[PDB]
């Protein structure tokens, strides 16, 4: 379906990700932004079935914001996960959104990869979406985990471009969203793996193939 | 673009160690770099380089490197478009002022100034700007430019009356007429300074100029 | 007092500081002898352990002591500078009360006036300095020893 | 899932815990740590599916946390392994989550407690737990008898994990192994790089 | 003025702090700092004798502390 | 009608008064005269400090649970002045609520998450004519992640607002007066300096004069996590220099 | 109020702890008694004491030294005065406030 | 009873009365001459200016009848 | 913890017509901190004092200028406990918005909200108003806006309002030194100029906070920006 | 002030400008009516002592009792009116046997102290409603959090006593501790001397006539909160009529 | 506005995008499943009368949730008198239908507007439950939105006059009636435009 990771680097945190967002295997929309921008502080990762990773991302945010203002701390990521697990319990555990967060702590940059399981999970290097063992198995490949922040985000890109050539439901820009907690620099096309061919012919039709017998505006 | 706090003191070693001969190169560099507003957010930096231009005129005064200064600032004080852009003008033409390198610099830069402080920027710049101009040609004894400009800003600037600034002007004016020998004109203008005196959001050494 | 503290003055009244001024002033002959080699440490560490107390009571045992070993420090022109210290700083802090010291202070300027001709120039100017601030005894030492740095 | 064990020490205890929970071939946690903490008294090793411990989890932490506060000395571990029991009654019937409790307090002294997922709470020497996690029962036995020293006790921790992590699929990776005193957890890491491999059955 | 000063002795910002404190006030203060002068024996009054005065006698410099509403 | 409202009602029950502010709210601030207890607070770069009386009036009174010092969870640490009985009621719910945040939000809990929380409590109690604004003021310490450490003190008014130094207690107005020209003449804080500048005020204003078992100093330290009270051994090091200072 | 009628504004204001011991001396000094190192517990349960309750507790234990027996005053009769005196002060109603 | 701060009016035959009274009490002249028997219903009514220590230095509170005490009347 | 609350009438009418609790109410914003909100037509420019009358107050996190939300913020000047239940309930009614809509609330929607609040409190007893008047800022859906909210529950617009002490003299020196099409710049300028003209004296910049609102967002700048623009001014 | 009809003793929302509480106070002289009932906290438990007020010639033991168990080890000793004294056995034995049940040990005294008195105090703050007239002791022996004695007055604070006193003696009963060494010392010597405390303070006007209840909480009782025996009841007894001659 | 199902109604949404406008075809049909007996009966709501948002499938929800969302959208509306954007109500309907449980209201919304007043064009399509899509591009909407979408990305020259898109609309709806059998017959056009609403009849089987 989608194809999202954010990482762990020696920097900050680079969330990659195909564009599509689809309503199951079938693509609803062929534009827009896949991981999300919320607040300055918040990036989310957006994986699984569509349905339910977007409204969770939306309901949190609101929680968060309130949580972020008063105590005047920025976000941390496990504080972020303990939010998840108490929301997706409320649901009663209805639908299917691997969700990853990542936010910057006054400390290390801290992320975090929440299946919808409702658990407390501390990963090391994750990618979500699709098969959470799946795509988290690429990380332990191809990071010797740990090498310097551009060799890194080279490489999280150069991951991400696999899966997307593997399977076929991820089309469309590779974005990669640099995420710090006050910059969110979102690159629309870090790579473009693939695009369409034009639809410069037409399949028009003057009217003699159907009419119309109205022009008029009511008031 | 890159002169953070660092340029902005060595510069300021730099004219206090030898002079102004070894800082044309970077004060050069700070004015081009300000014209966006330096690194990141207005912060300490901007504060310390518009203190730094103001304050710099006018310690060894007179100079070469003095007009060096003067072309760099024309560009820069367009484009900062805040609060503190009113500063840089009022101060810059002050201190200028008081140690003049020489007549054509002034007049010509404050032409400018005016021009701006005219259309897209306060009434209350207007008038301290105004008053540098006037005093100048007044210096000078240059009574008939001094007299040309003495209209307008009577009329234009009589917006504000609640100012220490309005003052000012009305009062360089009498100075200059009663020089030329248009004796009506000195005494309406001297009345006419003290009325908008009056207005006790003057401070006290206005008043003892006024006097 | 009341200079704005007073935690010195009052409210502790008793103190480690004023029993030592008692023990250290019987010590005095010794001291005295250490101070003449050089010993500017010695002597300075005692005089302000004696003079962080405010009462005038404590201020008069340990001043007393002090100024004998002071007229062989006015005499050598590397003494002398050590002993001016003690006046300026305990009067910033949070004063100790001008009278005390005083009168001991007053037959200080009177010693540094014969020594030499050049060297006690500069040593009466800043031992006026110390005596400069009291309302007390001091106003006359004051006019007398500007009057000496006059004649020359 | 996770191979936990607790063995009773000198008059405290010692820890093993694994670091992969499976929910088949899906690693539902790659990464698990059942070495941290749920109070500065008591401790907890947590097994059974990666949902079922964690909603208990963040619980009990919460319950415990108010008592040391509110009371002003702190609490007993008997009261940690209480507030477990209460949930799983409800959940005796759908969930499970068999949460093996020890650490000590020092109150009222040392205590080593299992929490099950029926509800229950009864003390033991040392119980090692999880579905898949209780392949080592003649391992357990020969180990433990009644007051084993501290430095028999750390071996055979380490030696009980590496025979579960081997024969049982569900357990593997990196072993967290956890020695525990009065007032102080202090964790050793043992690679994944050493362990002992089965010897010839075939 | 009409007193003897210390150099130590800085007005500045002791006026800063109120807005204003009135005619009566003004007088106080500095004829405590004057007679405070005298315990210390010291006819230049100091910068502390003088702050402390120009705290006390009017009294209450802050009292939105705690009592902001 | 003078000498309050009592052909009137705004000193009965909470409402505004024809004077604009209440007298009921102004009142308050005076129940905390009452509690006998002064608190000074001294913030550092070491640590953030509370100096407060352990003082004990009997042999009858316990002393190993009776402190003024209170943990409200590991990090946060608060001391309480004035009235009693209120003390011990805001601190309980304070405790309750720390760990529910915890629990739920995930979130370590700095000085302003208390802080303004039990704030907007107290706006409550004061808004409402059944409850009454509070008799104890709560300073808070504790160290906040992206400042350092910070004390807070929140009014029983409702207002919270941040606090370099701060004051509480029967002489509210005179050591924070007294603590103003300790802050003015500035001290490079060290974790010895903090702890000397808070007991230098107090030992002035109440003109007691304490000694080590007298008081009783809290600390939030920032390799500590959780609230220690220094006890003697560090105070009576920190005492005698007291008296070397000035 | 104003000042230049007023202004010094001196309060002699509520006795310390170190105060009452020094004054409680002087009381103890006409007082016949068995002895008295009871000064310590005297101003530790003191609350609020101003100069009048300081010579009150004496008066009140000399009282009981009366029922006794004795014209002594024991130990305990410094003792039951001081939180007795307290205990009704506080309790019928406190001290007037006012700016100190 | 003395909580003034009577902005308006406030009598004040009966304040200059209560400060007299204190003066008498007070050892300018004899106190241990005069002993003062003071009755009064409530406490709570009074200002603790009178009431204090050595103005009236035992506080003897009375409590309404016991059962034994109604029998003794009777 | 056994209460049924008390309601009662001295928040009812009295015979004069009037309601004898909000002319209270409207007394304790006079009392206030002095707050000018100006709408440049550029960004919105909203400036207050900083000050609590003894400069031992940390204040770098502590404002009296606060986001709401991403572009919308508020400004007060009376009462600072009531002011802080309503910065808390504004943030909720803002996110609650957040929720389904996507865009952070209008100042136009967002005052109605907020008004209702403070009926509450006039309108049943055993409460009473709350004394702050809001300066409500936003740039949102292509034009800068500037809203009021007074403390008895009424909600108005101006372009250029002055409050607190000297409210009166505000709206006056706004009306004379600031003139309609004029820019941003202009604005920031004239608004530390009517806290001049509205408690006069002794300027710091932990004794002033300015805050600019754009579409990038409200923020309330850092010491030393606020320091340039003092120099600037009379 | 006492005789009013709006605020005062009315409400307790109500500050002076002193910052009294008055109505919170008149609950405080409620206490003080009837006889003494002191706690004594020893090492190794608590001792109370209890004047049990005889009301009538009809009496059978039991009657009009102040000794309650809060929980199986904690005993609450009040004082002041019984009335307020019954609600406030079933606010605290409810908030004990929840806690038993919950936790599963022996209920802290500085818990349940804590939660007692946020309930009176709950009260003081509203004018809604009066706050009890009674002060009460818990007291306490446990080895799971040692023994502890706390007392909660009607303002509402819980602070711990090693020795305490409530009722109309206890400014003259306290001394009596400050005497005795209590703090270390077996629990059956300290009932010998709460018995000898109460004989002595007792006068025919503070109430007509008593009947003494000890009760112990000990290494005796070994935990348990029970009644004293006859045996012992009467010993110490004896020893307060001996040194009351 | 929204609806429960995807063709359990009818109702079949396509747009295709023209510099100045949006043209959008839907049949004019309505009754649950195959019947489409009756003709009159609307499935697109005005939610300023320049911007819509239609859900397409069963009647009865399409009424009571259309109805229930209005009296909101109506008070923001009055309230800041810049009517809600498109932007704001695609978000509004994502809400408001994951906020039921009971009958879901799962609908395929077509929102046809250009933003406000102003002349700047929209199109969109959201999925069955229905989180929001920001494009550009050209939509198609229904159970089978996907067909729609891929043949509506075809047909245009770039963007076709209006005038010939009314024409071009039509002829997709008329080739889709065949496709499903759960509408057909009747064919309504509304170009949408920036300032006016042009209501065709286009020519029906």
């Amino acid at each position: 379906t989608t194809i999202a990771g954010v990482v762990y680097k020696d920097g900050i945190v680079l969330g990659a990700d195909t564009r599509a967002t689809e309503g199951m295997v079938v693509a609803d929309k062929n534009c827009s932004k896949i991981h999300f921008i919320s607040p300055n502080i918040y990036c989310c990762g957006a994986g699984t079935a569509a349905d339910t990773d977007m409204t969770t991302q939306l309901i949190s945010s609101n929680l968060e914001l309130h949580s972020l203002t008063t105590g005047r701390l920025p976000r941390v990521v496990t504080a972020n996960r303990m939010l998840k697990q108490m929301l997706f319990r409320y649901q009663g555990y209805i639908g299917a959104a691997l969700v990853l967060g990542g936010v910057d702590v006054t400390g290390p940059h801290l992320y975090s990869i929440y299946p919808h399981g409702s658990t407390d999970k501390l990963p090391y290097v994750t990618m979500g979406s699709g098969s959470l063992a799946a795509m988290a198995v690429f990380e332990d490949k191809f990071r010797p985990d740990m090498e310097e922040e551009e060799a890194k985000k080279l490489v999280s890109e150069a991951i991400a471009a696999g899966i997307f050539n593997d399977l076929g439901s991820g089309s469309n820009i590779d974005l990669c969203v640099i995420s710090k907690s006050k910059l969110d620099f979102l690159r629309p096309y870090s790579v473009p793996n693939k695009k369409g061919t034009r639809f410069g012919r037409y399949r028009c039709e003057k009217g003699t193939t159907a009419v119309l017998t109205e022009k008029v505006t009511p008031l | 673009m890159a002169a953070a706090a660092v340029v902005e003191f060595q510069r300021a070693q730099s004219l206090l160690s030898t002079d102004r001969e070894a800082s044309i190169d970077i004060l050069h560099s700070i004015v081009k770099r300000d014209i966006q507003e330096n690194d990141e957010e207005a912060v300490q930096v901007k504060e310390q380089s518009i203190l730094e231009l103001g304050s710099l005129l006018a310690k060894t005064g007179q100079a070469a490197e003095l007009g060096g200064l003067l072309k760099y600032v024309r560009p820069f004080l367009n484009s900062i478009s805040k609060a503190k852009a009113a500063r840089l003008v009022r101060s810059l033409l002050d201190l200028f002022l008081d140690m003049e390198a020489a007549t054509g610099q002034e007049v010509e830069l404050c032409l400018e100034c005016i021009e701006w402080a005219k259309s897209e920027k306060r009434t209350f710049l207007r008038q301290a700007l105004e008053a540098r101009l006037v005093s100048l040609y007044f210096d000078t004894k240059r009574y008939q430019e001094a007299l040309h400009l003495g209209s307008q800003l009577l009329r234009e600037l009589k917006k504000m009356d609640d100012k220490a600034l309005l003052v000012e002007v009305q009062l360089l004016e009498s100075k200059t007429y009663h020089a030329l020998s248009n004796l009506p004109k000195a005494r309406a203008a001297l009345t006419s300074a003290r009325t908008t005196a009056n207005a006790i959001y003057c401070p006290p050494k206005l008043q003892a100029t006024l006097d | 007092m009341a200079d704005g503290g007073s935690e010195r003055a009052d409210g502790r009244i008793v103190k480690m500081e004023v029993d030592y001024s008692a023990t250290v002033d019987q010590r005095l002959p010794e001291c005295e002898k250490l101070a003449k080699e050089g010993r500017l440490q010695e002597v300075i560490e005692t005089l302000l352990s004696l003079e962080k107390q405010t009462r005038t009571a404590s201020d008069m045992v340990s001043t007393s002591r002090i100024l004998v070993a002071v007229v062989k420090m006015c005499y050598e022109a590397k003494e002398w500078d050590l002993l001016n210290e003690n006046i300026m700083l305990l009067s910033k802090r949070r004063s100790q009360l001008k009278q005390a010291v005083a009168k001991m202070v007053q037959q200080c300027c009177t010693y540094v006036e014969e020594i030499t001709d050049l060297p006690v120039k500069l040593r009466l100017i800043d031992t006026l300095r110390m005596v400069t601030e009291g309302k007390i005894y001091v106003e006359i030492e004051r006019a007398r020893l500007t009057k000496t740095l006059a004649t020359i | 899932t996770t191979i936990m064990a607790v063995q009773f020490d000198g008059g405290v205890v010692l820890g093993a815990d694994s670091r992969t929970t499976t929910g088949s071939y899906i690693a539902n946690r790659v990464t698990d740590k059942l070495t941290p903490i749920h109070d500065h008294i008591f401790c907890c090793r947590s097994g059974s599916a990666a949902d079922t411990q964690a909603v208990a989890d963040a619980v009990t932490y919460q319950l415990g946390f108010h008592s040391i506060e509110l009371n002003e000395p702190p609490l007993v571990h008997t009261a940690a392994s209480l507030f477990k029991e209460m949930c799983y009654r409800y959940r005796e019937d759908l969930m499970a989550g068999i949460i093996i409790a020890g650490w000590d307090p020092q109150e009222g002294g040392q205590v080593y407690s299992v929490p099950m997922g029926g509800m229950m709470v009864r003390q033991s020497f040392a119980i090692g737990g999880s579905g898949s996690s209780y392949i080592y029962g003649y391992v357990d036995a020969t180990y433990r008898e009644g007051m084993t020293k501290d430095e028999c006790l750390q071996f055979t921790a380490n030696a009980l994990a590496l025979a579960m992590e081997r024969d049982g699929s569900s357990g593997g990776v990196i072993r967290l192994a956890a020695i525990q005193q009065s007032g102080v957890e202090r964790q050793v890491l043992l690679g994944d790089q050493i362990p002992k491999v089965t010897i010839s059955t075939l | 003025s009409k007193m003897n000063l210390s150099e130590e002795v800085d007005l500045e910002d002791y006026v800063a702090r109120p807005d204003k404190i009135s005619g009566a006030d003004i007088n106080s203060i500095c004829q405590e700092s004057g007679m405070l002068a005298v315990r210390e024996n010291r006819y230049i009054v100091l910068a502390k004798d003088f702050e402390k005065a120009y705290k006390t006698v009017i009294k209450k410099d802050e009292q939105e502390h705690e009592f902001y509403k | 009608m003078s000498r309050g409202s009592s052909a009137g009602f705004d000193r009965h029950i909470t409402i505004f008064s024809p004077e604009g502010r209440l007298y009921q709210v102004e009142y308050a601030f005076k129940a905390i005269n009452q509690g006998g207890l002064t608190s000074v607070a001294v913030r550092g770069k070491d640590c953030a400090v509370i100096v407060t009386q352990k003082k004990v009036p009997d042999k009858l009174l316990d002393s190993s649970t009776v402190t003024h010092l209170f943990k409200i969870t590991e990090n946060i640490g608060c001391v309480m002045t004035g009235m009693t009985a209120d003390s011990r009621s805001q601190v309980q719910r304070a405790r309750y609520e720390a760990a529910n945040w915890k629990y739920k939000y995930g979130y370590e809990i700095p000085v302003d998450m208390l802080c303004k929380r039990i704030a907007d409590i107290s706006q409550v109690y004061t808004q409402n004519a059944e409850m009454r604004p509070l008799g104890c003021c709560m300073i808070l310490i504790g160290i906040d992640e992206e400042q350092g450490p910070q004390v807070y003190k929140c009014d029983p008014a409702g207002y919270y607002c941040g606090f370099k130094a701060t004051a509480a207690g029967v002489k509210q107005t005179e050591s924070t007066s007294f603590l103003e020209k300790k802050v003015k003449k500035k001290f490079d804080w060290t974790f010895e300096q903090t702890v000397e500048t808070a007991i230098t005020c107090l030992s002035t204003v109440l003109s007691i004069d304490f000694k080590p078992s007298e008081i009783e100093v809290g600390v939030v330290t920032v390799e500590n996590p959780k609230f220690r009270i220094l006890t003697e051994a560090e105070i009576d090091a920190h005492l005698v220099a007291l008296a070397e200072r000035d | 109020l104003r000042p230049g009628r007023l202004d010094r504004k001196i309060h002699i204001d509520l006795p310390n702890e170190q105060a009452r011991l020094d004054i409680l001396k002087i009381h103890a000094g006409p007082i016949t008694k068995h002895g008295e190192i009871d000064y310590e517990a005297i101003v530790k349960l003191s609350d609020g004491f101003n100069g009048a309750d300081l010579r009150n507790v004496c008066t009140e234990a000399g009282m009981f030294a009366i029922r006794a027996d004795h014209d002594f005053v024991v130990q305990e009769d410094f003792m039951k005065a001081v939180r007795k005196v307290a205990d009704s002060k506080k309790l019928e109603s406190k001290l007037d406030y006012k700016p100190v | 009873t003395k909580r003034f701060d009577s902005e308006k009016a406030g009598d004040r035959e009966v304040q200059r009365t209560m400060l007299e009274l204190l003066n008498q009490l007070d050892g300018f002249q004899p106190n241990t001459q005069v002993k003062v028997i003071a009755a009064t219903n409530r406490v709570d009514i009074l200002d603790p200016a009178l009431l204090r220590s050595g103005r009236l230095d035992r506080k003897i509170e009375f409590p309404m009848p016991n059962e034994e005490a109604r029998a003794r009347i009777m | 913890m056994a209460e049924r609350g008390y309601s009662f009438s001295l928040t009812t009418f009295s015979p004069s017509g009037k309601l004898v609790q909000i002319e209270y109410a409207l007394a304790a914003v006079a009392g206030g901190a002095p707050s000018v909100g100006i709408k440049a037509a550029n960004g919105v420019v909203l400036a207050t004092e900083k000050k609590q009358k003894s400069i031992l107050y940390d204040e770098r996190s502590v404002h009296k200028v606060e986001p709401i939300t991403k572009h919308i913020g508020l400004v007060y000047s009376g009462m600072g406990p009531d002011y802080r239940v309503l910065v808390h309930r504004a943030r909720k009614l803002a996110q609650q918005y957040y929720l389904v809509y996507q865009e952070p609330i209008p100042t136009a929607q967002l005052v109605q909200r907020v008004a209702s609040v403070m009926q509450e409190y006039t309108q049943s007893g055993g409460v009473r108003p709350f004394g702050v008047s809001l300066l409500i800022c936003g740039w949102n859906e292509g034009r800068p806006y500037l809203f009021q909210s007074d403390p008895s529950g009424a909600y108005f617009a101006w372009k250029a309002t002055a409050m607190g002490k000297n409210y009166v003299n505000g709206k006056t020196f706004l009306e004379k030194r600031y003139n309609e099409d004029l820019e941003l710049e202009d604005a920031i300028h004239t608004a530390i100029l009517t806290l001049k003209e509205s408690f006069e004296g002794q300027m710091t910049e932990d004794n002033i906070e300015v805050g600019i609102c754009n579409e990038a967002g409200f923020r309330r700048l850092t010491p030393t920006e606020v320091r340039d623009y003092l120099a600037a001014i009379a | 002030m006492s005789s009013i009809g709006t605020g005062y003793d009315l409400s307790a929302s109500t500050f002076s400008p002193d910052g009294r509480v008055f109505q919170v106070e008149y609950a405080m002289k409620a206490v003080e009516n009837s006889s003494t009932a002191i706690g004594i906290r020893c090492k190794d438990g608590v001792v109370f002592g209890v004047e049990k007020l005889v009301l009538s010639k009809l009496y059978e033991e039991g009657s009009n009792k102040r000794l309650f168990n809060v929980d199986r080890h904690v005993g609450m000793a009040v004082a002041g009116l019984l009335a307020d004294a019954r609600s406030l056995a079933d606010i605290a034995r409810e908030e004990a046997s929840n806690f038993r049940s919950n936790f599963g040990y022996n209920i802290p005294l500085k818990h349940l102290a804590d939660r007692v008195a946020m309930y009176v105090h709950a009260y003081t703050l509203y004018s809604a409603v009066r706050p009890f007239g009674c002060s009460f002791m818990l007291g306490s022996y446990s080895v799971n959090d040692g023994a502890q004695l706390y007392m909660i007055d009607p303002s509402g604070v819980s602070y711990g006593y090693w020795g305490c006193a409530i009722g109309k003696a206890r400014q003259a009963a306290k001394t009596e501790i400050e005497k005795l060494q209590m703090k270390e010392m077996t629990c059956r010597d300290v009932v010998k001397e709460v018995a000898k405390i109460i004989y002595i303070v007792h006068d025919e006007v503070k109430d007509k006539a008593f009947e003494l209840e000890l009760s112990w909480v000990g290494e005796l009782t070994k935990g348990r909160h029970e009644i004293v025996p006859k045996d012992v009841r009467e010993e110490a007894e004896k020893y307060a009529k001996e040194s009351l001659k | 506005m929204s609806v429960m199902s995807y063709n359990g109604g009818a109702v079949m949404a396509m747009k295709g995008k023209n510099c100045v406008a949006i043209a959008a075809d839907r049949r004019f049909g309505i009754q649950a499943q195959m019947v489409t007996t009756d003709f009159q009966k609307i499935f697109p709501m005005g939610d300023r009368l320049y911007i819509g948002l239609a859900g397409l499938a069963t009647d009865v929800q399409t009424v009571a949730q259309r109805l229930k969302f209005r009296l909101n959208l109506y008070e923001l509306k009055e309230g800041r008198q810049i009517k809600p954007y498109t932007l704001m109500s695609m978000v509004a309907n994502l809400l408001y239908e994951k906020r039921f449980g009971p009958y879901y209201t799962e609908p395929v919304i077509a929102g046809l507007d250009p933003k406000t007043f102003k002349p700047f064009i929209c199109s969109l399509d959201l999925i069955g439950c229905p989180m929001v899509t920001d494009d550009f591009v050209v939509s198609g909407t229904c159970s089978e939105q996907m067909y729609g979408m891929c043949e509506s990305l075809w047909e245009p020259n770039m963007d076709p006059e209006h005038l010939f898109e009314t024409i071009s609309q039509a002829m997709l709806n008329a080739v889709d009636r065949d496709a499903v059998s759960g509408m057909g017959v009747i064919v309504h056009i509304i170009e949408k435009d920036k300032i006016t609403t042009r209501t065709l009849k286009a020519r029906m089987d």
